RNA sequence: GUUCCUUAAAUAGGGACCUGUAUGAAUGGCUCCACGAGGGUUCAGCUGUCUCUUACUUUUAACCAGUGAAAUUGACCUGCCC
RNA sequence: UAGGGUUUACGACCUCGAUGUUGGAUCAGGACAUCCCGAUGGUGCAGCCGCUAUUAAAGGUUCGUUUGUUCAACGAUUAAAG
RNA sequence: AAAUAAGGCCUACUUCACAAAGCGCCUUCCCCCGUAAAUGAUAUCAUCUCAACUUAGAUACCCACACCCAAGAACAGGGUU
């Protein structure tokens, strides 16, 4: 069980230098059309994902401020708006949740 | 051996994993977006598929009511579910949940993904937009199709 | 309009061509004999033909304990204590040694598998060998003689007290006690009842099977 | 099914099998290359502190499809030539033994009922 | 491989390309459906020493089959899909012939394979099993081989992979008895005890040890055929067959000494639908097989 | 040990013989009411201990991230047969 | 007259600043002075049952009751429990 | 027809379920040197050859990014119309 002979530096090098253990190079790094932050295939961007996360967090904070206490969950849909923008004539009963913000160049 | 085996073991047993999946489904029904590992993400997506199916079956049905009361621990999401996610998708059949992928976690580096119901009021996600039709290969294929059509 | 449980395939992935060929063979076989539809707990009487017996024609009576299998395999055990001796024969509806499949009754007994009859006293097993049929109410709800079954002393062979079996027929009040019922319920799994992923849908498959049966009957 | 040390239930008119005893008679040895007994096989049976041959007439495990399955290890006694000891068997006997005709002829003639 | 095709295609060219691929494959199959009409090379009669080309079917499932004597006999399922010849090579030790099977998409393949399959008709297949045939029977490439190649009452061998159980232990890999549960084991229940002797400080090559079970080609000899189907091109072989369901299997004539000189009634080259041959019924039965629909048996 | 049983086999258990030649009496000889985690057998039930083992959950194992020891080592470019 | 170091010893030649002691479990490698499946000669070979000498080790070599003991007694098997 | 050891399978039977396993089912094929016999000399008899010459005397598997997997610890492999 115990080492009968210490491994030589040559053996150690040959063990810790073969291609099987070396980090395999990858070639799945493209250029994201948005903000060019070199994204990966089959994976979303980084800056766009952070922006979406921040927007969702702000929307959730606004909903909580409007909803109030916990244990609510109304049975009505939601509609997000921005500075100005008259509410859509189709969504009149849906509770509107917004505050102050400008529509970015990627939100419908 | 695991030939043709479904349900990947997660927690310390069936009860733990099903409770975790139920909690994830409740969180998604409450917020419509969760960042969870790929395995748990796909499991919760498959569960929410049947959940929406049951919700669409009908509200007066005692089976669907019991399923909604069980799979939802808060007990406040059952009406929202039944009255929003069932009538909104009255035209679809099985086009729910949109799964993607997250780069990785900044802590232990884990494969995470995102899933959400279509038509949500939240901002849109950067879906993988295919190449435009005005490219070289697309134009060549369009010309080939036009020639094949004119051949008749 | 109930569809025999032999046509409904299993969830196992495979080529539908195999199931189609199996259904075609089953229909071609049924075209000869009759093979009436029956549920669990119903008394049956299959007249088979054996190569060595008092006459090439054989007979036997019993209650269908259960039934499973797919394709040409439609097994069903027939229970009938004769001369104070338990006997069980595993017959298949798609055998060449079949002539007549007479049905005496049509019951369900709630439980879809009367495998606990082996542990039950002989009173709920002995039946007449030359009994007459009992038909009534054509095309109507099948009767269900909802009745409990007393069990022998504690020495069993399958632990029917646990809830995983789900019988809803054994009379545990006249056999088991409070501690036994508690120890049995200890191994409960309420999550299985709510597991909506284990259910195997069959609406489209049932419609396809009915369409194929109609096409085969009309041609 | 009927291997070594198995409480065998005898069913014959022989006084040795019908008389009671303070020890249940169980098999002795299986006359087969393998350690498993089936229908139509000779086996030694200890009865009343004495050794005597027997014959397996039905087991408790599930056999082939077109065959029965008893709930008790039914066994019938037999001598050297056999030449069965008993004279009447009220319990049923599977028809699988009828294919013998030569090895156990008198046993079939004495058999009353059949499955 | 290189970059997968579905990368630079918009949301309108994918279905068009799929339909074009399907139409091209169907047209090639329809054009190759006529072997006799095209140069089929001279056909020779049956000879004492000569073999024929085999088939490559798909193992669907299993089902029982009772004979006229009233006995259960397990039977397998083999679907003969397309099954075309690729090329022919003369003298190695004997002539050879390549045969395909299923139709695999021509997108995830090597450029050399794509060029080779473009030189000939039909689309690229999955596997390519080479059969050791004699110089007598020599079929031209591009011809089909349906299930009619074989006939009932014939022993046909089959070989294919097996349900690999991965790097298994010892008991499941070789059937070892392991160690008891008590008296007085503490950590020994499935491990291998002694290796081999003591003084020998080596290990006998080939000694039974943990390894990758299954996942290897294994042939089975002695498998009788009961019934065959012409419409769906199915072959029902007796006994099980190596390989999981929906797995390609190589089938060819047997090789036992008692079954070698009996192909006089069988087609020496291969079945030819175009004839000048008299088509066969929906499915040929056997002399000792209960037909579907025949009256019940009776041993009286 | 002889001797009769207890089972299919009994150097396991027990009924009597002194021949224990070195047993034998408050260095205590014998029976007995209740009892023994003390040491050896057994009748009707019991379980995977085996006949022949298999399926599932966890502990646990492998990979991806972090840290991170000890027993030990003359150097090894370390095969096999006579 | 030739072969054995498998039993009992005989000698203490490195191994008491360590080679962990028998049976019983999984696994068996090899040798034939071969129990059996293959082939021969003789025989106190009318045939089986037998005996002897040569080749053939590709294969097989049981289930249990006791004493801790391989060995040691016994019940039933198959051609054999080397 | 049964077992032995090996190669496979879940459609019927069971442990059980989207699998796997056996109690359940299919397959396993080549002679082995030890003898007995034509024809004649050393030894014109006779005689089987450590004298010349004749009798019982290889077949099988193979060699063109990303999702799922009956393939797999990774790696690797199969499918992705
Ligand atoms: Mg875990
Ligand atoms: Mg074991
Ligand atoms: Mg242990
Ligand atoms: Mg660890
Ligand atoms: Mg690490
Ligand atoms: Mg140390
Ligand atoms: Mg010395
Ligand atoms: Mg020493
Ligand atoms: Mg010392
Ligand atoms: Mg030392
Ligand atoms: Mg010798
Ligand atoms: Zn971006």
């Amino acid at each position: 069980a115990a080492p009968k002979n210490r491994r030589t530096i040559e053996v150690n090098r040959c063990r810790r230098r073969n291609p099987q253990k070396l980090i395999k190079v990858k070639n799945n790094i493209d250029v994201c059309p948005e903000c060019g932050h070199l994204k990966q295939k089959h994976v979303l961007c980084a800056y766009c994902y952070e922006k979406v996360c921040k927007e969702t967090a702000e929307i959730r904070r606004q909903i909580g401020k409007q909803e109030g206490g916990p244990f609510k969950a109304p049975t009505i849909e939601t509609v997000v708006l921005y500075t100005g923008e008259t509410p859509s004539e189709q969504d009149q009963g849906k509770r509107i949740i917004e505050r102050d913000r400008k529509r970015p160049s990627w939100f419908t | 051996i695991s030939h043709g085996r479904v349900f990947r073991r997660m927690g310390l047993g069936p009860e733990s994993r099903i409770h975790l999946l139920r909690n994830l489904l409740t969180g998604l029904v409450r917020h419509e977006r969760i960042e969870a590992p790929w395995a748990r993400v796909d499991e919760m997506r498959g569960y929410a598929e049947k959940l929406i199916d049951y919700g669409k079956l009908g509200d007066t049905n005692e089976r669907a009511m019991r399923m909604a009361d069980f799979w939802l621990t808060e007990k406040d999401l059952i009406p929202k579910l039944f009255q929003v996610l069932a009538p909104r998708y009255k035209d679809q059949t099985g086009g729910y949940t949109r799964m993607l992928q997250i780069p990785n976690r900044s802590l232990d580096r884990a494969k995470m993904a995102v899933i959400e119901y279509k038509g949500n009021c939240l901002p849109p996600l950067p879906l993988p937009r295919r190449d435009s039709h005005l490219t070289l290969l697309n134009q060549l294929l369009q010309g080939l199709r036009q020639d094949l059509r004119q051949s008749q | 309009r109930f569809l025999s449980p032999e046509f409904i395939p299993r969830r196992g992935r495979t080529d539908p061509l195999k199931f189609q060929i199996e259904r075609k063979d089953m229909l071609e076989r049924r075209k000869v004999l009759h093979i009436p539809e029956f549920y669990v707990g119903s008394i049956l009487r299959v007249t088979t033909a054996d190569p060595y017996a008092s006459g090439k024609i054989s007979q036997f009576l019993g209650i269908c304990i259960q039934r499973s299998g797919r394709g040409l395999g439609a097994t069903f055990i027939l229970r009938n204590v004769i001369e104070g001796q338990g006997v069980e024969i595993c017959f298949e509806l798609y055998n060449p040694r079949v002539q007549e499949i007479q049905v005496v009754k049509l019951e369900k007994r709630l439980d879809d598998s009367l495998l606990y009859l082996r542990d039950a006293l002989p009173e709920y097993s002995t039946f007449d060998v030359n009994m007459k049929p009992v038909v009534q109410e054509p095309n109507q709800k099948v009767p269900v003689n909802e009745l409990k079954v007393k069990m022998k002393p504690k020495p069993w062979s399958k632990r029917w007290e646990r809830p995983n079996f789900n019988i809803k027929g054994i009379r545990f009040d006249l056999c088991l006690t409070e501690q036994q019922m508690k120890e049995a319920q200890k191994w409960n799994q309420p999550w299985l009842e709510f597991d909506m992923m284990r259910e195997y849908d069959t609406s489209k498959i049932e419609a396809a099977i009915w369409k194929e049966i109609e096409a085969s009957k009309r041609s | 099914a009927i291997q070594k040390m198995t409480r065998v239930r005898v069913v014959d008119n022989s006084a040795l099998g019908n008389s009671p005893y303070h020890r249940a008679p169980r098999c002795i040895h299986v006359y087969k290359k393998n350690g498993v007994g089936k229908v139509g096989d000779q086996i030694l049976l200890a009865i009343k502190g004495q050794k005597k041959k027997a014959l397996i007439v039905g087991h408790c495990m599930p056999g082939p499809r077109m065959t029965p399955r008893f709930d008790s290890n039914n066994v019938v006694l037999i001598e050297d030539n056999g030449n069965p000891v008993g004279t009447r068997i009220k319990t049923p006997i599977p028809t699988s033994l009828r294919k013998r005709e030569g090895e156990y002829s008198k046993v079939l003639a004495i058999a009353q009922n059949f499955v | 491989s290189g970059t997968w095709w579905d990368e630079h295609l918009s949301e309108e060219n994918v279905p068009f390309i799929k339909q074009l691929v399907s139409d091209e494959d169907k047209a090639q199959l329809a054009s190759k459906l006529c072997p006799l009409k095209d140069e089929p090379w001279p056909i020779h009669p049956w000879e004492p020493g000569s073999f024929r080309v085999g088939l490559i079917a798909l193992k669907l499932g299993m089902m029982p089959l009772w004979t006229k004597d009233g006995q259960k006999h397990v039977v397998t399922l083999l679907q003969v899909q397309d099954c075309h010849v690729l090329k022919y090579t003369s003298k190695g030790k004997m002539a050879t012939l390549s045969v395909g099977g299923k139709t695999v998409s021509r997108f995830r393949k090597a450029t050399s394979i794509l060029e080779f399959y473009r030189e000939l008709g039909l689309p690229p297949k999955q596997t390519v099993k080479i059969f050791n045939i004699t110089d007598n029977a020599a079929i031209k490439p591009g011809t089909p081989l349906y299930a009619a190649h074989f006939r009932p009452g014939q022993y046909v061998d089959v070989t294919a992979k097996t349900i690999g159980k991965g790097f298994q232990g010892v008991m499941k890999r070789w059937g070892f008895k392991g160690q008891p549960a008590t008296h007085g084991q503490t950590k020994t229940h499935r491990r291998p005890g002694a290796v081999a002797t003591g003084d020998i400080g080596r290990v006998w090559p080939g000694t039974k040890m943990p390894g990758k079970m299954g996942n290897i080609y294994r042939t089975e000899y002695g498998l009788k055929v009961w019934r065959i189907n012409t419409k769906h091109n199915i072959i029902y072989v007796n006994g099980s067959v190596p390989g999981h369901k929906n797995c390609l299997v190589k089938v060819k004539d047997s090789k036992l000494p008692a079954y070698k000189d009996l192909g006089k009634n069988l087609p020496f080259p291969t079945y030819f639908p175009d004839g000048d041959e008299e088509e066969l019924p929906e499915d040929l039965y056997d002399e000792n097989v209960c037909q579907p629909g025949a009256p019940s048996i009776t041993f009286a």
